[PDB]
């Protein structure tokens, strides 16, 4: 973007964390984030050999930023945990705060009742529901506003 | 604060042709600041947009 | 020209049909009032939202390619100008942001209405307000995006020669973006009193 | 109090929605037709004096 | 797309807050292997 | 035949599903054609950039993914006895994504052509080309988002 | 119910609010773009005179303010729980058409004057007075349109 | 409006051409080149400019004014052909029409060498490589204008410009080739003006109409002055030589056709104020080049106009001419008129 | 409502006012722009032509005054319970003044451009240019006269 | 709301009222603009011909007088309850005079610009120019005569 | 009104009366404008032919006489109680004479322009142009004859 | 007939089938024509490349196969008494496949022409052209997928 002034607050120090984390917020997937983490780790652990060998334009890039991609992948895994989004699915790790009705006929629209709060991440009872978008969209818009 | 940010620095420069340049540059900075306030806050919704996509 | 002939033929057909209905005594049969009353306000609301977002995106893309072509053309000799003129592309995409926000606000008012109150005064007002405010926001964002793209192309071409040109053409580009901001303000004002369909 | 016997409200809504869609389609087709292949860089230079 | 959009949010939404810019890059007189 | 669910209501849903892919495919085709002209023009002089400069064609194709996604999601709520509200929701989503994708594809084609022609001469322009192409693609992304927002209301409280 | 206030009157009322803002934006954009082109053209050779050459841009942007004012006054008289007479809707549509096309004409005139006004002001500063008078003559068209729109909405409200 | 539809096809072309214009040497760089001592110093100074290391391969002893001109012209024509090869449609036709002007001069030079029996290598070297139709080296042998047209000119895009030249005698000499060049280039100017009017859009349409009017007036004056010294010129036949698209048309062109003396030419040109002072005093060609540079500078003021391509090409052709003049003055060490260069940037 | 005074009656009056403003503004803008381009092109060379060439702009600006006058009068003559004869009269007056002013503005622009471009030689063209501009302005004056004569009958012997 | 005198009858009368002065003003503007372009082009060569070359502008201005008088005759024959036949006659007279004056102005401009251009070369071309301009003015005089004859039948034996 | 004599029957008669002069005036304007520009071009060099090459202008000026005659004879045969047969006949006669005189005027203009531009080269071209103009005027003559026959059958055995 | 199964319902299905075949045929024809022009232009100097450059033609020829498949699959769901929903679905599927394959054919024709023209001098551009052309065949495939998904719902739960 541009070269900072002499003895000016460096923009590269907060970027290290903010840039991968904003990328993770936009990305938000624990399965795709895991694939990114593995792709970056392949470069990170084998960085000596890649440094020794010649690299192309697309290979020199994404290797000088191998740690960038590693941080983006780790943060994407974290956000996907906070979204409960593993390869577009959901993880039922904890107990949901939503309780479905005791009994209902097949094909009958049912609304869950609140019992508690989900400890970490979005509730997995929000997966496949009709109003899943109405909740996730508000959550993500307010998340964007707050973290911006 | 809008007149504050637009005027106080040029006023200090006047009360320490350069005055006109400073005054115009401060106007440009003020207008860009006020515009990109709402512009940046609105454009941070791209986080939600890309997450949803 | 085939298009001009088609336009003239359409005009002649419309005039002939109107005169035929008027002369025979059925002039009131061409009733735009009944067309507006009997048309579902869901149509107006959805068309307004869709055209708002579509025209906002069209204007954003219009300004984006006008500015980007000039930025790349002038960057062949001066590659340093791309990062500095990215503000022009930001000002072109902010109109798409405006259209997206207006679309969200209008979609918040898309509620299912009962059959008996289908064409009520409030529902018809909501449909008309959403349609026309969406049209206003979309067209204003289109116009603002085209203007901002032209201004950004000029700014990139001029600050390729000397970097002092960008700081003086950014004023004109901000003036251009003000048009999209005012379009958003007016679009919100029109739909401020328009309640959800009931 | 009907809009028309044949030009009903549903038919007119469908017709004008299709008219808007067809206008957008015609504009896009005009854009695609106006696209021209740049043949200059896809041919071998025939100048022996230069190149 | 998300990577480049975060680049955009850092260059425009974040750096314009505090990045004065227009600084002289550090290019010291150092010997390097110049490929032929 | 119900006043809330006319017999022409499925027309709007079907035509919105058709448009969602039609206009996005038109924009993607314009982008692919323009970027292919640029790539084939540059590869005569710089064949080493053949695979690096294919990015505009790739980003033009993502618009087609957005259109396909909206067309697939619209078909979920399509039915014979569907309300006019649902039909117009589907039509609005389809029109939004289609027109947004068409504009995005046009912009991607033009800017990608310019960028591939200008990056062979100046390699530093690849980053700028990629940035502007992302700015053009996020417009189709916004159209996708508006289509999804409309679709979320397609079959809620509908009777 | 009320024969003089049918439920479709807000359609024509908003059609004047849409037309006013849209056409005022069109005129303001035409003026600003066609003036910025000339400003950029003179900048490469005489960048020092850009400082005072923004007058066409600033007065083409005021046309958008005229459209915003007229649209605000039109939209203030529109409410779902209010007897919006068809007279008022038609006459607000007239407000919008009048002010929007007057501002569009003013923007076109300002663009054609600032495209060549600043490109000839760079040669000598003696043409500044003439260019300013021509630009005022171009802006008074939008001023007339705004005045007509104000009179129209004031009479339509009562 | 102007730039709404331009950047779809010509945005990159306009950007690169205006960057090239930014690459034109300014007055300070011209002065710096003037203060050189030897051609090697001139090459080193040009390295710091936007010419780059275009003379890097050239050795110190091989460095010559002719070779400097050759490399500068080659770079200019490579840039022009690159710009043409990145454009299509109306812009490509515009570039082709630009090339046709040099192509006519090339065919005229080849015919002049054919009758003059000059060295083939030097004849090829002197020809402008931008205007090159495939049968151009064939011109070194062909002499009869009927055989000329049927075997060469129908193949070339110069075919529409050869209409009324069949009236003259079948044997071809220096006067015949001069009048054939004048008639061909006049027809080319008419066709190019029509193409600009119909296809080239505003504001490039008006700008190139003015530029083509200036070019037509310039060549009309040149033809009248070159035929004044000849006593075999017919006033009515000269109308077929003077272009009809310039500002002189129709009254001033008519008077020039009836003009038979230098004072008569001045009276004919008295209709237009700009061209009166050119013949009033000073070097006529210097005034033409100065006003051409001024018109190019004015053309570069308009944005989203394809006339900037023509303005660039004329400006950098003049730049190469100035570089050649400076190099020749340095090599000959006759720096009395070394500062006789025309620059506006 | 009433057969002679329907609910949609003031639509024609509103359209007449809109047409007057729109067409007079387009005519005045075209005149001003076509005069100003020649003003810029010619005034560079001579000092005294700054006011020799403002006459076409002044003449073109009076057209907008005619449109303003007619529109203000028809606005004051508009009404809710207004007979459609008044609406038709106002529509005719607005159309007449607007399109006559559009013609006058186009003629003024063309004449001013030509006269300013040709008048840089001598100032004796100024009187003829003034005369021709007056001739073109008389067309807008005639349109104004017709519109005023119409509006005098807008609400005369109207039931 | 009599069938022979319908409520919408004054609409055609108002349209003829407008068109009599709209199209005549269009033709007069075209003729005046073209003739003024020619004169201002030829004013530099001879300033004395300026007063003689204004004749095309003068005759172009008589077309507007024809439209104005046809309007004033038409525009005073309107009423709240006028016959549809009277409205048809007023519309026909307005269209006839307007579109005859438009043709007359077109011909006057096309003839006059060339005539004043040639007058700078041939002083004796003035008589031929006057003859052709009279020929073109008679075209609008014919439309004036037709409109006047029609207006005599507007309210003649009309119930 | 009677089903055979509706209130809108005079509309067709008025339109025919207007068109009979409008289109003939358009054709006469074209044939006078082209002939006049050719005459001015010829008279720039030699004024001897100025008063002799006016034949194309006169021939195009007789077409307007045909239109005037038809319009006069139509505006006398139409009233308030005229039938749709009479109105359709009047409209047909007006269209016939107008759109035949327009073609005649176009042909006369082209032929006269060519003849007067080439007249200085050959005196016999004057007679050749006269002969061709005789053939071109007969088209308008045929249109006038058809219009006269129609108007003769306009009010014959009409109820 | 039935409100949900109108008599005009097969019209939309027939139009859908016709459009599905027709627009895909137009796209394939444009692709084949432009690619064949490229091949015939390039083969004049490269006799070794008569084949290996017809791949753009082949990929353009698969779009017609997509249209044929959709047309065949929507024909078998066409009946006299079929619901309007089925007709709308068939029309939407046909329009989607046809207007996606038309864009795909346009893109294939442009890209393959550029690729074959470049490959006459750069053999490495063949692979790049092959990959870029797949990005339009995939647009055709997306349209085919949308059409098949729509047609799967044509008769599903339809009364
Ligand atoms: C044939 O199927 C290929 C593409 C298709 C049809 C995709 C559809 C799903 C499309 O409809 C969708 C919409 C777009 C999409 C999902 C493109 C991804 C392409 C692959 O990219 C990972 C390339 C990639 C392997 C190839 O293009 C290059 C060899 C390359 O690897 C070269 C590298 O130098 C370069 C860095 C890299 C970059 C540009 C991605 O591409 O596969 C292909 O061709
Ligand atoms: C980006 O627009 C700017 C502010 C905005 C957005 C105003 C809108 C809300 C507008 O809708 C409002 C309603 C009206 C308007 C238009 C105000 C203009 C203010 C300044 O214009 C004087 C300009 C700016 C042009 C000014 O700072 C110039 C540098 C200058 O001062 C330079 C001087 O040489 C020159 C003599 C002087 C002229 C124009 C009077 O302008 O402030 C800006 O930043
Ligand atoms: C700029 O308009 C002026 C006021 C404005 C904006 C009026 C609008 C409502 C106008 O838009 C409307 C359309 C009405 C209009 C058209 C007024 C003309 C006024 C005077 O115009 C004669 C000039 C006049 C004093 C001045 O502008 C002239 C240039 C001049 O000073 C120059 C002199 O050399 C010349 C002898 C003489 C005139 C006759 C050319 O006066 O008043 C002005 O300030
Ligand atoms: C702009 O105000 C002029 C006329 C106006 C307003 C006309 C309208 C009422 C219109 O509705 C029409 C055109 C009717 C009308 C009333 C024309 C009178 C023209 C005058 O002519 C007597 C000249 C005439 C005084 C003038 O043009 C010249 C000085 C001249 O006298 C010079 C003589 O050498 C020449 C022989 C003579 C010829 C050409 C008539 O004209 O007034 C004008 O221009
Ligand atoms: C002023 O009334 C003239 C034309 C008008 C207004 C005609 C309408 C009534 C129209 O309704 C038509 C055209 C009726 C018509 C047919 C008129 C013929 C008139 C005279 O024609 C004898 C010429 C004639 C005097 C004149 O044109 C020439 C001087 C000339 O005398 C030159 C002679 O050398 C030549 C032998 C002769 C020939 C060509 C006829 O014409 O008057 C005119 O202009
Ligand atoms: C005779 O018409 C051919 C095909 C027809 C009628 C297709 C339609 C049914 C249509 O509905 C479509 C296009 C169905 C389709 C997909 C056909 C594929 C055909 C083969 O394509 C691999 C070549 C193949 C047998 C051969 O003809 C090739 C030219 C080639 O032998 C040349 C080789 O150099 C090259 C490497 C390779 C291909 C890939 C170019 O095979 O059949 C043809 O041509």
């Amino acid at each position: 973007y541009g070269i900072a002034q002499y003895r000016e607050i460096n923009a590269g120090l907060p970027t290290i964390v903010t840039f991968p984390f904003m990328f993770a917020i936009m990305f938000g997937d624990m399965g795709h984030g895991f694939l990114m983490t593995l792709a970056a780790l392949s470069l990170v652990l084998n960085e000596k050999k890649i440094n020794k060998m010649k690299r192309g334009e697309i290979f020199d890039m994404a290797f000088t930023g191998r740690y960038i991609i590693l941080l983006m992948g780790v943060f994407s895994m974290y956000t996907g945990f906070l979204y409960n989004d593993i390869f577009s699915k959901t993880m039922t790790i904890f107990k949901s705060g939503w309780k479905w009705p005791d009994h209902w006929k097949k094909g009958e629209s049912i609304t869950a009742t609140s019992v508690g709060t989900y400890p970490i991440g979005l509730d997995w009872a929000w997966h496949g529901t009709e109003n899943a978008l109405l909740f996730s969209n508000s959550y993500k818009m307010k998340l964007s506003i707050l973290m911006g | 604060c809008i007149p504050w940010l637009l005027l106080v620095k040029p006023l200090h420069f006047k009360f320490t042709e350069d005055f006109g340049d400073i005054m115009i540059h401060q106007v440009i900075h003020t207008i860009e600041f006020c515009l990109n306030c709402v512009s940046h806050t609105a454009s941070y919704l791209r986080l939600w947009a890309l997450s949803l996509a | 020209s085939f298009s001009h002939f088609l336009y003239y033929l359409v005009l002649i057909v419309v005039i002939v049909y109107g005169l035929y209905k008027l002369f025979t005594g059925h002039g009131s049969d061409i009733n735009f009032g009944k067309f507006l009353l009997r048309t579902s306000p869901y149509m107006w609301a959805n068309l307004g939202i869709a055209l708002c977002v579509g025209l906002s995106v069209v204007g954003a893309a219009w300004g984006i390619f006008i500015t980007g072509s000039s930025m790349i053309g002038a960057g062949v000799r001066a590659p340093r100008i791309t990062t500095k003129n990215l503000i022009s592309i930001i000002f072109c995409e902010v109109v798409a942001i405006y259209g997206l926000i207006i679309a969200i606000v209008f979609s918040s008012k898309l509620t299912v209405a009962t059959a008996e109150n289908m064409y009520s005064k409030s529902n018809l007002y909501t449909g008309y307000s959403l349609f026309w405010a969406g049209i206003t926001v979309g067209a204003s964002n289109l116009i603002c995006g085209i203007a901002v793209g032209i201004t950004g192309a000029t700014a990139a071409i001029s600050d390729a020669a000397d970097s002092a040109l960008f700081v003086k053409i950014l004023v004109i580009e901000i003036f251009g973006s003000i048009l999209g901001l005012l379009g958003l303000i007016v679009g919100l004002l029109m739909a401020g009193k328009a309640s959800e369909f009931q | 109090d009907i809009l028309s016997s044949i030009w009903t409200e549903g038919l007119l809504m469908c017709l004008i929605v299709s008219a808007l869609l067809l206008f957008i389609l015609i504009v896009a087709l005009s854009w695609i037709s106006n696209l021209d292949i740049t043949y200059g860089a896809l041919e071998k230079s025939t100048n022996p004096i230069k190149k | 797309s998300a990577m480049l959009h975060s680049l955009r949010l850092h260059w425009v939404e974040s750096m314009s807050k505090f990045f004065v810019g227009e600084g002289l890059p550090y290019e010291p007189f150092a010997f390097e292997y110049k490929d032929m | 035949m119900t006043e809330l669910c006319p017999v022409y209501a499925p027309f709007f849903g079907a035509i919105g599903c058709a448009s969602a892919i039609i206009f996005t495919s038109l924009g993607a085709a314009y982008g692919t054609a323009k970027s292919g002209v640029g790539i084939c023009a540059t590869c005569v002089l710089r064949p080493d950039l053949l695979f690096k400069n294919i990015v505009p064609v790739i980003m033009a194709g993502i618009i087609a993914i957005y259109g396909l996604v909206v067309s697939v999601l619209v078909c979920y709520s399509l039915g014979q006895k569907q309300a006019l509200y649902t039909g117009f929701i589907q039509l609005g989503a389809g029109l939004s994504v289609g027109l947004s994708g068409l504009a995005a594809g046009f912009a991607i084609g033009i800017v990608g052509d310019a960028g591939v022609r200008g990056s062979s001469q100046q390699p530093r322009l690849f980053v700028g080309m990629i940035l502007i192409l992302i700015f053009a693609e996020v417009l189709g992304l916004y159209g996708l988002i508006v289509a999804l927002l409309l679709n979320s209301r397609a079959t809620q409280d509908v009777v | 119910s009320n024969i003089y206030a049918p439920l479709y009157a807000p359609f024509f009322g908003f059609a004047g609010c849409a037309a006013a803002m849209v056409l005022s934006c069109l005129g303001a954009a035409i003026g600003t773009a066609k003036s910025g082109i000339g400003i950029a053209g003179i900048g490469t050779f005489k960048p020092e005179l850009i400082m005072k050459s923004l007058i066409p841009v600033v007065m083409s942007g005021i046309l958008a303010i005229y459209g915003l004012v007229v649209a605000v006054l039109i939209a203030g008289n529109l409410s779902p729980t209010e007897d919006y007479t068809l007279f008022n809707g038609f006459m607000h549509l007239s407000c919008g058409l009048c002010v929007g096309f007057a501002c569009l004409s003013s923007g076109y005139a300002i663009g054609m004057v600032g495209d060549v006004g600043v490109r000839k002001y760079m040669h000598q500063p003696r043409l500044f007075v003439g260019i300013v008078l021509i630009l005022i003559f171009s802006e008074v068209l939008g001023l007339y349109g705004m005045i007509v729109a104000l009179i129209l909405n004031t009479r339509g409200s009562e | 409006m102007e730039g709404v539809y331009f950047n779809i096809d010509n945005g990159f072309i306009e950007g690169v051409v205006r960057g090239y214009r930014n690459g034109l040497l300014s007055n300070n760089q011209y002065i710096n080149l003037t203060q050189c001592d030897t051609l090697e110093d001139l090459k080193l100074q040009l390295s710091s400019t936007d010419y780059g290391n275009f003379l890097s391969s050239v050795s110190s002893e091989s460095l010559t004014t002719s070779l400097i001109q050759e490399y500068a012209s080659s770079k200019l024509y490579h840039e022009f052909n690159y710009i043409r090869d990145q454009s299509s449609g109306s812009t490509r036709k515009f570039m082709d029409y630009i090339t046709y002007g040099y192509m006519i001069d090339n065919v005229a030079l080849m015919i002049t060498g054919t009758i003059h029996d000059r060295d083939k290598g030097e004849i090829l070297q002197r020809c402008h490589p931008l205007g090159w139709f495939d049968t151009l080296p064939t011109l070194s042998v062909a002499t009869d204008l009927e055989s000329l047209y049927e075997t060469v000119l129908v193949d070339t895009p110069l075919a529409p410009y050869f209409k009324n030249c069949f009236d003259t005698a079948e044997e071809l000499d220096d006067m015949n080739i001069e009048i054939i060049r004048n008639k061909l280039y006049k027809a080319y100017l008419e066709d190019f003006y029509n193409f600009v009017t119909e296809e080239i859009p505003e504001p490039a349409k008006e700008c190139m109409q003015t530029l083509l009017g200036f070019e037509a007036d310039r060549r009309s004056i040149n033809i009248a002055l070159n035929s004044l010294q000849s006593s075999d010129i017919d006033p009515d036949l000269k109308s077929d030589l003077l272009p009809n698209i310039g500002k002189l048309y129709p009254l001033a062109t008519f008077h020039l056709a009836q003009a038979q003396d230098f004072e008569g030419v001045r009276a004919a040109l008295a209709n237009v104020y700009e061209y009166r002072g050119f013949l009033e005093t000073g070097n006529l060609e210097d005034h033409f080049y100065q006003l051409e540079m001024e018109l190019c500078r004015d053309a570069f003021t308009q944005q989203f106009a394809i006339s900037t391509v023509w303005a660039w090409m004329k400006s950098k052709e003049q730049e190469v001419r100035n570089i050649t003049w400076i190099a020749e003055c340095i090599a000959q060490n006759q720096r009395e008129r070394i500062n006789n260069y025309i620059s506006v940037y």
